[PDB]
């Protein structure tokens, strides 16, 4: 268009984009800043980095970029490259892996009154100190801090477009649920520049994790192997195999704890409850293995070399349960006595196994009352 | 070369920053066409579809028009796209920051101002993965193209037409198309979409969406994951024929099968996305077979407990013995030497009680074997019949009667 | 009309400012560059890649006599902001960067005062090379450095300096990394013990070679080991206790070897996990690695001892003779310390002889059984104390590994922001 | 107005950085090329790539950049943006990625005589062929080939960089003690530099910097060799276990599984090149086959132990060879009712005697395999690591 | 050089690089295109991408860049930045991850006759449809298609420098061996532009894989564990631990299945031979375990509860043992005394019937040992050799 070509030639003829859009240098540029979250691309918990797709809406008045539409065929709005005009230097303070400022530099909208709306896209890879306590039933609060970074509040003051970031076009994450989101404006005095305040806007998102994936992949096998731990108490010592699946379950729990460790960041701020549960389960399995060894040793006690003490016999057999030719005959009598003593030891071992089984089922049903 | 004079004349008083609107309230018609050269991949981990495409963008720029007779009959020129105004058509739903095309080829300019641009692009677009029926799943991915800078009052995005017929599908050129080998394209429709939550001055009011509906070929997964897992989960049931006398090793076999199922769980978790909106079909099967294995380990423990008890440590009630040994095997398929003599008879009396407990355990083993066989077989059949019956919809859009094919 | 436009046009265009010429009146003078570092966030310390990733603000200060104006002549403009691409800046680069990123991430505006004082505070994300001392892992502290140098000019042309600050009218150099409480996030895995800053000069080099001076910012950081303790050390100890407990299993059970073998396998898995989360350097063996090697060797010894006990237990008079000395020692010396027509009658006569052989046979295997129990008890009271003493000693040694009270060996000064040296 | 600005205006009034500085047509520009290594960052054997941090010490002469310092306030030298002057396209042709050029682009130093010096910094990822044999007891020989991408020998003459003093040339990689980070996995034995030409094309010439680096084998000994030695000890111990305890199969098969797991976890550290087999992989395979044969022979021993006269008949040759010859060599020297029950005990005793003979053969065969496996394992392990310790880089680098 | 500076000033004064170098617009730019393969960087089979290091030699005459050497001191060749002159827009059609065209933009050699030689470097990451049938003894045919992308053959026609790509300075891969390589020129009519043909050159490489790494690291353990599956039948059932051996081998093969799955692409065009071998070995182990459970159940069959069928006794005690020759298989005081004799008589009969089941169980073991070892070798030696025969 001839009119728009002439208008753009006239507007930028003596325009210096180094200088702020103020009539007088004592004035400040008022910039309305808004954030539009398009997609939560990823949340790397181990590296503690949240990367999102955003649009950074910025509106401000440039008094040097106004015209009369009557002189230009009625044109009231044009599109200009962002590199041709003065732009705010918004910087993502908590940048972890990427760019501090906008790098795409898309075109902006300019109307005849000098108002400029600029909505550049960005991939914000910001630092989020993730809280690992209630993993994986945990909510994470992560923020983006945006500021002018070179002009104080008396030069390029900014204000939030609305109290909340815009999520009207937000793609559902599937892995996280946006419980809440809000933006707050702050005046900060830094160590660099304590005399004057610098303005920033912090947008925080509180997002709840959907635990189905981690539940299915981690929690269910751990519960299965815990139920497998109590079974060793009901497994008779006479079949062997007690140590076999006892150690098998212990190794499985160790492997799943290793997986959980690989899932979470190495930070020591807090101990995950899933990790505490796995550690306590491993300690319970270790204690069960120790008692299993004791029971096997008691079951295989030699009737001759080892004699049963009186107190253990009394309690474990009374309280808890209620809760040439002359040579062969002598040999058979001695063998009968030895067999009776061996049976006494085996009965004591069986009664320890049943007590431990009753203890484990209590643990289980109390955990059920806990649900 | 007269093309030098022509191009120098055209681009003299020309700047690429001005939309070529002839007058006020003039809307530039921009026509889009997509050619899929190769569906490079569908990364499930990051839910990204990577495709090699040629994007054909056609519009009209009245400034770039000339008279053929005045330039020795030249009617076509190639001008670098960096020197020209472009409608700024971008892929909106990109996983990375890549909005625009990869190459920025030359634009073909005709003497009437017609602008024809056909740049190549490697596009990595977002599409959520429906994991319910993996690996017998079909995905419905889309490529959304918008104008990043102009709204519906300035440009008019449309689908290209050939002979008055609109091209409402993704074009596939037989000369330069490659089969993916894992995904088969069933439907490839295209349509112009609106928001109706935005007015036509918002640059997101209008968009053009190209849909790729693709069905996974499950032969690889069936051979390499499903079949071995089914074989191990069938091996579970062999514990019921092993003895319960500190040999045969029922518990070791069952626990080891459970461990193998855990290994398969880790492999599948490695090969499936972490969406957490649904449990994968093979994941559901793995959870089912692990719970069955856990019950079989418990049943093996119970059988060992019941078959190893003795009258010295356990009392065999006549009720239980009679009930089992009568009801179940019918229903299913089955000086003085007196001191020495009286002690010899003692072993026979004690040994007989052990045999009864052994027979009861075998009765439980046979009864529980059929339940385990029935439970495993139905669960294996039902789960994988669901995937076999997961069919791609007959139409690109389930309500529309149209097929969207050339 | 804005007066800033007129001032900038006078300074840059009217005066013909050249950004490729040092802000110096005569070529023999030197431009002083005051340098400072602010640590906004210690993003990561990858031990496998030996890379420190940090978010910092770089503070440069110098004087440009060309960027000088009389403030009252321009309606009392007291500060100006100019892009770095328009004015001369000193190119201070991070020499020890792992990636090819030498400069700051964002080239923000520069602030110039009417007296020519120019300050630049760009942010940067720096990935620098930090060799890892794995000796006391996970109870270890690391000593990383960021070495900034001027490669566009030599020491005769620009002099690098530490930024100075004034307190009660006295100027002191800022010999430390500045940490702003308003803008700083604790890492959660690393705690900063020392954070000094030094201006280093190399006398063996010449002042005209760009390798004569640098400014180095040091970060001495102690790892917080509670995560690693709970998640790795405790399961290792708990599993090794089972190898200790394998001596209490009777030989009649067919599980004596399986327990020890499984403990060895678990310890090997933990050893491989430790190897994965560490660089492949040969400076030293990690503390956790030494502990795992010692435990795996002791568990292998336990497996061998269990094999010996099983071999002794199943010895029989049909193949092995119970020697007098072995019998006497393992049956009384060690248990004391450990506190443990008419042929029918002739036919009947033959039977009792076979019974007598059986009773004698049962005695010898009974003695071999007691020999095995004694060797089991002896190893139980001689290997378990070593494992407990070895476990406690190694982890006590790591727990007593603290970074030194001073960041430098011969330097008595504490490079703390609370105690400036010159003021 | 500073005099440096005037000098810069005079020097670049008609200077063209795209024109090689040949004062007369046909002249060649001599370019001195040297390398300073500040950090040997990584040697990735998986992709066969060496990444290092270097300074390229480049020197040449540009007759267009001459001036009289007496006429410019005694300015003897200048520092100029590198893009303002002509430079030779000295690039690393050995790069593994697409990066041919330097990274930092520092200012050039131009003296009043026309001598231009340039020391750009770079992170270079060059291609190195890994000799997989002897890994992880190996020295690698990685080359960095530098030459002008465009200009050939008819236009530029490549030379070695001069020393700190101009007395002599340096034919090696320079290491600055104040700015060199020692690599914790490699030790530099030789760092020579040499000019290279090619026959059949008298227009090629490069300067190649050679890094001969010996690997420090720790973190591989303690994490693969020692555990595998322990597993081999267990495999030897398998033949000392009695068959009467059901632990032969568990021990031997678990040892085999552990060795296989170590091999699999080492598969991500060795290169995928199929020119030869690394010595650690050969040792692992030897241990794997040894443990597999241990499993096979333990199965044979268990089969022999449970044999019975009711099941098998002892061959004359087997009884002869084993029972007679082996133990000396291996030190393994050892009213009618009453009538019926006496014979029944007698029948069992002679039957039991033949059972013990099968158990004796198994015990004798077990001891023989115990000594044979110990000798093979000890000699085989020692032999593998005997020549591994003999692999050292040559005294002469050959440049 | 003053002469060269003046020449470069003269050449680029009235030169427009947007416009083709033809005397008349009806003429075409004849460009000689050659490809020099410096190094085969990698062949990612999972992603089906081959990345190579190449030099793209391009030669063409620009009539606007000619000069008389006698007017410039005798200069006959100069070096010019490629950004100053018109360049062909060669595009790699089958680009998978990288640049479609050249991005480095090195200098070019221009002689006084207008001829231009430009040899820019490139890292081509092109799509390679890898054939996974005979992995790892497979040969891959990977191709690179290069075209002009904006001009038909009547404008910027291109021709190959030689019938084969240049591998004179090609460095040996160590993982692949170049069996063959050749370039072909094609005239293609696309659905965009059916009136006129577009010219492309396709350089194809047929590369054989060196299988030493994969053999040693994968195949040999699989062979060892298959042999152990066979061996499990020589283990006596009286010792137990048959299930231990079978299960351990099965777990090892499961782990190797996971490892091999991590190596091959998930495409279903063809079943890999290594995958077929893994499935065969898995079925082999499953069958061995089922037969082992049958044998264990037979060995522990109760004499009183289960009576041996006459037919099975006949066969497995008379016929099968005699068939094979290599094996060592065999081919009140008075009343109290009367009570113990009856007890020992009954126990002797029970023992004889007990060992009969045990004898039959080990006869089946010998039959299955011979069968399983025989099928094992012909399932590997005869089957793997089909590809090795070539
Ligand atoms: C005598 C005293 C000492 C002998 C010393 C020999 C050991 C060292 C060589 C073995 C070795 O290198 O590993 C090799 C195998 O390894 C084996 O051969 C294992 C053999 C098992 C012994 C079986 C005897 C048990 C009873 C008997 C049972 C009845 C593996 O090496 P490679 O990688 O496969 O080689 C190919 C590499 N190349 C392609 C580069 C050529």
């Amino acid at each position: 268009s001839e009119h728009e070509t002439r208008l753009v030639a006239n507007l930028l003829e003596n325009y210096n984009k180094v200088i702020r859009p103020v009539e007088h240098h004592t004035h400040f540029v008022d910039i309305t800043v808004g954030l539009q979250l398009i997609q939560l691309i990823s949340v790397d918990e181990v590296n503690q980095i949240v990367e999102t797709n955003v649009r950074l809406r910025q509106q401000w008045i440039d008094v040097r970029l106004r015209w009369n539409p009557a002189d230009y065929g009625g044109i009231k709005k044009i599109r200009l490259p962002s590199d041709d005009v003065w732009l705010p230097d918004l910087v993502l303070y908590n940048n972890a892996d990427g760019d501090f400022a906008i790098v795409h530099m898309t075109k902006l909208l300019l109307d005849y009154t000098g108002k400029i709306m600029w909505t550049p896209p960005a991939i914000f890879k910001s630092y989020c100190e993730i809280i690992v306590t209630h993993f994986p039933f945990d909510q994470q609060n992560c923020t983006m801090k945006l500021g002018i970074w070179t002009y104080d509040g008396t030069k390029v003051s900014i204000s939030p477009e609305s109290d909340r970031p815009d999520l009207s076009t937000f793609m559902e994450s599937g892995e996280w649920v946006m419980k809440d989101y809000r933006g707050w404006k702050h005046w900060v005095y830094y160590t660099c520049c304590p005399d004057t305040p610098y303005l920033d806007i912090t947008y925080h998102f509180i997002m709840q994790r959907i635990p189905l994936y981690f539940v299915v992949n981690v929690i269910i096998p751990c519960l299965l192997f815990s139920f497998l731990t109590g079974l060793v108490f009901y497994l008779p010592t006479d079949s062997g195999e007690k140590m076999t699946l006892s150690i098998s379950v212990l190794l499985s729990l160790t492997v799943f704890l290793l997986v959980i460790v690989e899932l979470i960041p190495s930070t020591s701020s807090a101990v995950p409850l899933i990790g505490k549960y796995m550690l306590f389960t491993m300690i319970f399995v270790i204690s069960s293995i120790i008692i299993t060894v004791v029971v096997i040793n008691t079951h295989h006690r030699s009737p001759s070399t080892h004699t049963m003490p009186q107190w253990v016999r009394k309690i474990f057999i009374d309280t808890i349960p209620n809760v040439g030719v002359k040579y062969i005959a002598e040999h058979m009598k001695s063998d009968e006595e030895s067999s009776n003593a061996a049976e006494e030891w085996k009965y004591v071992a069986m009664v320890i196994d049943h007590i431990l089984l009753c203890v484990f089922m209590l643990i289980c049903i109390i955990g059920t009352v806990s649900v | 070369n007269e093309e030098g004079r022509l191009i120098e004349k055209l681009l003299g008083d020309y700047d690429k920053r001005i939309i070529p609107a002839k007058t006020l309230d003039h809307i530039i018609d921009v026509t889009l066409k997509l050619t899929l050269t190769n569906l490079i991949s569908l990364n499930e981990k990051e839910e990204a579809l990577t495709t090699n495409v040629w994007i054909e963008i056609q519009w009209n720029d009245y400034r770039l028009s000339w008279n053929t007779s005045e330039y020795e009959g030249i009617d076509l020129v190639r001008i670098p796209s960096e020197l020209l105004w472009l409608p700024d058509v971008v892929l909106e739903n990109n996983v990375d920051g890549q909005f625009e095309v990869a190459y920025y080829a030359n634009v073909l300019v005709y003497n009437d101002g017609s602008m024809y641009w056909l740049p190549p692009a490697i596009y990595r677009s977002t599409c959520p993965i429906a994991v319910t029926y993996f690996p017998f799943d079909w995905q419905n991915c889309s490529l959304v193209f918008r104008s990043q800078t102009y709204n519906a009052h300035e440009v008019n995005l449309q689908l290209s037409a050939e002979e008055g017929e609109a091209v409402e599908w993704i074009h596939i050129d037989p000369e330069d198309f490659t089969e993916n080998g894992e995904w088969t394209i069933r439907h490839r429709p295209a349509k112009k979409n609106y928001n109706w939550q935005l007015t036509k001055d918002d640059t997101d009011f209008q968009e053009i969406i190209f849909f790729l509906i693709i069905q996974r070929k499950p032969l690889f997964y069936i051979i390499n994951i499903i079949a071995p897992c089914v074989l191990i989960s069938s091996l579970v049931v062999l514990v019921y024929f092993l003895p319960a006398q500190a040999g045969g090793q029922k518990c070791t076999l069952s626990i080891s099968v459970l461990l193998a199922q855990t290994i398969f769980l880790f492999l599948i978790a490695q090969k499936v996305p972490e969406t957490s909106l649904n449990v994968p079909l093979i994941g559901k099967y793995l959870i089912f077979v692990m719970f069955v294995s856990m019950l079989i380990v418990m049943n093996c423990v119970i059988v060992l407990n019941v078959s190893l008890r003795t009258p010295n440590t356990h009392s065999l009630s006549e009720k239980i013995k009679h009930l089992f040994l009568g009801f179940l095997p019918k229903y299913l398929g089955m000086e003085a030497c007196n001191f020495i003599a009286k002690s010899t008879k003692e072993q026979n009396d004690s040994g007989s009680e052990n045999e009864n407990w052994v027979l009861i355990g075998k009765v439980i083993d046979k009864a529980c074997f059929w339940i385990a066989l029935l439970l495993f077989s139905i669960g294996t059949l039902a789960i994988f019949l669901t995937g076999h019956f997961n069919q791609v919809p007959e139409f690109p859009f389930p309500g529309d009667p149209r097929k969207y094919v050339p | 009309v804005n007066e800033e436009e007129r001032l900038i046009n006078d300074l840059l265009i009217v005066n013909k400012y050249n950004k490729h010429v040092r802000p110096v009146k005569h070529n023999n003078e030197v431009v002083n560059i005051a340098l400072s570092l602010t640590l906004s966030n210690l993003i990561s310390l990858k031990e496998t890649d030996e890379t420190l990733t940090s978010n910092v603000w770089m503070d440069h200060a110098w004087y440009d006599h060309r960027l000088t104006w009389n403030a009252s002549e321009y309606s009392d403009i007291s500060i100006l902001r100019l892009p770095p691409e328009l004015v001369w800046i000193p190119d201070i680069v991070l020499q020890n960067n792992n990636d090819g990123q030498y400069h700051v991430a964002y080239f923000c505006n520069v602030l110039v005062r009417p007296n020519g004082y120019v300050t630049w505070l760009p942010p940067a994300i720096f990935r620098s090379s930090c060799p890892i001392n794995v000796l006391y892992f996970p109870f270890d502290w690391q000593n990383c450095s960021l070495k900034f140098t001027a490669l566009n000019y030599d020491a005769n042309e620009i002099t690098m300096d530490l930024m100075t600050d004034t307190i009660d009218g006295k100027d002191y150099p800022i010999e430390w990394i500045i940490i702003d409480p308003e803008a700083f996030t604790e890492n959660g895995e690393w705690e900063i013990i020392h954070k000094p800053a030094k201006k280093n000069i190399y006398p063996d080099k010449f002042p005209n070679g760009t390798n004569y001076q640098d400014v180095t910012f040091y970060l001495i950081i102690r790892r917080k080991p509670l995560f690693y303790v709970i998640n790795f050390i405790t399961p290792c100890v708990l599993i090794s206790f089972l190898a200790s407990l394998a001596f209490y299993l009777p030989a009649e059970s067919g599980e004596k070897m399986s327990t020890a073998i499984s403990v060895l396998l678990a310890q090997a898995v933990f050893l491989l996990l430790t190897s994965q989360r560490l660089p492949e350097t040969a400076l030293a063996v990690p503390l956790i690695g030494k502990y795992l090697m010692f435990i795996m060797s002791l568990v292998t010894g336990v497996i061998v001892n269990c094999g010996i006990v099983l071999n002794f237990h199943f010895r029989t008079p049909s193949t092995h003779v119970l020697s007098t000395r072995v019998k006497q020692i393992f049956l009384e010396k060690l248990p004391r310390i450990l506190h443990m027509i008419k042929s029918g009658i002739d036919s009947t006569n033959y039977i009792v002889k076979q019974i007598k052989e059986k009773n004698a046979y049962d005695e010898e295997v009974g003695n071999w059984n007691l020999v095995g129990q004694t060797i089991d008890r002896l190893s139980m009271f001689i290997i378990t104390p070593v494992m407990v003493l070895g476990t406690i000693f190694i982890f006590v040694m790591g727990n007593f590994n603290h970074p030194p009270a001073k960041p430098f060996e011969g330097d008595p000064f504490d490079y703390s922001s609370d105690h400036p040296r010159c003021a | 107005s500073v005099m440096e600005d005037t000098l810069l205006s005079v020097l670049f009034e008609t200077y063209n950085p795209k024109v090689r500085p040949a004062q007369t047509v046909g002249d060649k520009v001599t370019v001195r090329v040297g390398l300073t290594l500040t950090n040997l960052l990584i040697l990735n054997e998986k992709i066969e790539e060496m990444t290092t941090n270097v300074f390229l010490n480049l020197a040449w002469t540009d007759y267009r950049l001459q001036w009289d310092p007496a006429a410019y306030e005694g300015i003897k030298d200048l520092r100029i943006p590198s893009s303002d002057v002509w430079q030779p396209d000295i690039v690393l042709m050995n790069n593994n990625d697409g990066s041919f050029e330097i990274t930092l682009h520092v200012n050039v130093l131009v003296q009043h005589t026309g001598a231009v010096s340039w020391q750009p910094s770079a992170i270079y990822r060059s291609s190195c062929t890994i000799k997989v044999m002897y890994f992880p007891f190996d020295w690698q020989n990685c080359t960095m080939v530098f030459k002008s991408y465009t200009y050939d020998t008819s236009e530029v003459t490549l030379q070695h960089a001069l020393d700190a003093k101009g007395e002599r040339e340096v034919k090696e990689i320079v290491i600055n003690k104040d700015a060199f980070t020692e690599n914790g996995q490699w030790s530099i034995e030789h760092k020579p530099s040499r000019k290279n030409w090619r026959s059949d094309d008298p227009s090629y010439e490069d300067v190649t910097f050679y890094l001969i680096i010996q690997r420090k084998p720790l973190f591989y000994i303690v994490y693969t060799i020692i555990p595998c030695i322990l597993i081999s000890i267990l495999a030897i111990l398998v033949f000392y276990l009695p068959p009467d305890a059901g632990e032969k199969m568990s021990l031997s098969i678990s040892a085999l599984l552990a060795v296989t797991v170590f091999l699999l976890l080492l598969a991500d550290k060795v290169p995928e090149t199929s020119l030869s087999v690394p010595i650690i992989i050969r040792y692992l395979m030897f241990i794997m086959i040894l443990v597999a044969f241990s499993v096979i022979l333990s199965v044979v021993v268990l089969n022999l132990h449970h044999r019975s006269p009711n099941t098998h008949t002892m061959p004359n040759w087997i009884r002869q060879i084993f029972i007679e010859t082996l133990p000396p060599f291996l030190w393994i020297q050892r009213v009618e009712a009453i009538k019926y029950i006496a014979e029944q005990l007698e029948s069992a005793s002679e039957f039991d005697d033949l059972k013990k003979d099968w158990q004796y053969v198994a015990m004798v065969a077990d001891r023989l395999f115990l000594y044979v496996f110990f000798v093979i394992c000890s000699i085989g392990t020692f032999s593998i690591f005997l020549d591994a310790s003999h692999n050292v880089p040559p005294d002469n680098p050959f440049a």
